[PDB]
């Protein structure tokens, strides 16, 4: 793993980290939420049309 | 744009509120919170090492600003403590990395990350029965149990010996070797322990010195379905 | 944008290229190909049941037009590892997977079967088992033989154990720890290994006077060689999750 | 898991599948290299003045 070297500095936990790894993986859906995705939106009007910046 | 820069962080990002805060629709508030200020204010995104940085870096800031860091699953860690562990354990960042994001110096945050491993640790500690019959055995495995900061409430011999224990201690983990003396009364201890109360066991013993040259040390048994074993097959020859 | 909108999902495509192709490099440049196409011409984007199916499916309709890992899957069909991976790994379900690569559910599924077939071809081989008790050994080589492999011969002792291994040449081992009244089950393992290093898994039953009814129970143990470090993690970790 | 309905449409196959799924998500980099990062811009610019 790129985890490797992180794992070796978690110790005893890193059995623990590798099931929260495994945890996080498989109970998160792959798509944002529509909210997330209206952010994006805004953020990326803000940036085009927005008052603060150029 | 800083949005399409920003966008395929937000996987990994929400990925890390959610396990910092225990719940998606709190690490999604925390997200949203962070994009919100960002819509309002652009210029708050950091001028950092990498763009990864920089959105966990504000992630962080934010958060710190709006939660006290005390504890309420890492929930009994404080949540700066709980920040450096996931950021190590599952972010995939570097040490240094990590403790950019978290405005800390090296030895600042090696010591929180250390303390959060004790934490754990200190959390799960338990009482703990051994069935072992072997002495070397038995004292291997109760160094092993103690060096985690458990507390070995016994070691029992036989199965008599094992079921008494049991009931006069109340051990919260049972460690058991399946043989015993020239039988298998191990398992059927475990059999009777578990009748009255379900705890986790887990069934271990010496690997044979005789097998040894100078290599693994312990045999762990775990029980299986056919269709596990089945798996298990397809898997150990699928990546040999 | 459209670009904001895919952003988020190019984590997961480019791990997906990635596992259809076997390399990053690879995988990269076709998801840099993908852009490129949607630079050239947005109206390529389809409209399919939301962004993340429209961005795969795109994907693998401009597709058709470690090292073990990649060996195994690239003697799959580039369709069928499409498929088992759409599943295995990507996280879509049926009905997903299947819209991805227009295919209709029965195709879908037929292409997951050749998957499954062939990746079950590809690792069939030579096993030796070694247990004395019969039924256990029987219930073993149904198992074993369900699977594609051929069971070479039933080891009763450590001395039979050592002459099939030389007159067989099993590729993989399934082998009971304890013989008749004693562990030389794994002496036997041991003498085999210095020979050649081959996989080898430690079972038996589950003792049948353990078993009642009334509950999904198990039927095999199942033993793993462990070092101290990996007990100490698995002592945590079980306390950890405890359910 | 949102995996188990796939893991067991597998079968024997399921363990595998996790291996692999474990096995993607230790050895991949979780930034975007510059190059589809550069394309993302120019998908923008390409939708906002509709090159």
């Amino acid at each position: 793993n790129h985890f490797t070297f992180g794992d070796d500095l978690l110790g005893v936990n890193s059995e623990i980290a590798r099931k929260l790894r495994q945890f996080y993986l498989e109970i998160q859906e792959e798509a944002l939420p529509a909210r997330l995705l209206e952010l994006l939106e805004r953020l990326e009007q803000a940036e085009r049309f927005g008052l603060n910046n150029a | 744009s800083l949005s399409t820069r920003i966008a395929p962080h937000l996987p990994y990002l929400r990925r890390f509120a959610r396990s910092v805060t225990g719940s998606q629709s709190s690490g999604d508030a925390y997200v949203s919170a962070m994009l919100e200020a960002l819509v309002a204010d652009i210029s708050i995104f950091p001028r950092a090492s990498c763009d990864r940085i920089g959105t966990y870096w504000l992630f962080c800031h934010l958060f710190d600003q709006t939660t006290p860091n005390i504890p309420e699953k890492l929930s009994y860690l404080t949540p700066r403590a709980r920040q450096a562990f996931l950021l190590i354990a599952v972010e995939g960042f570097n040490e240094q990395e990590a403790s950019e994001i978290m405005n800390l110096d090296a030895r600042d945050f090696r010591k929180l990350l250390n303390q959060a491993s004790i934490d754990i640790s200190q959390q799960i500690a338990t009482q703990v029965m051994i069935i072992e019959d072997e002495p070397l055995i038995a004292m291997d495995i109760e160094q092993m149990v103690e060096s985690l900061g458990h507390q070995v409430v016994g070691i029992a011999r036989t199965r008599k010996e094992a079921v008494v224990m049991y009931h006069q201690k109340k051990p919260r983990l049972i460690l058991a070797d399946i043989q015993l003396a020239d039988n298998s009364s191990g398992i059927d201890a475990v059999n009777d322990i578990l009748q009255n109360d379900r705890i986790p066991v887990i069934f271990i013993t010496a690997f044979p010195e005789r097998l040894l040259t100078g290599e693994p040390t312990f045999l762990v048994t775990k029980p299986f379905n056919p269709d596990m074993v089945k798996a298990l097959i397809s898997q150990a020859l699928f990546f040999k």
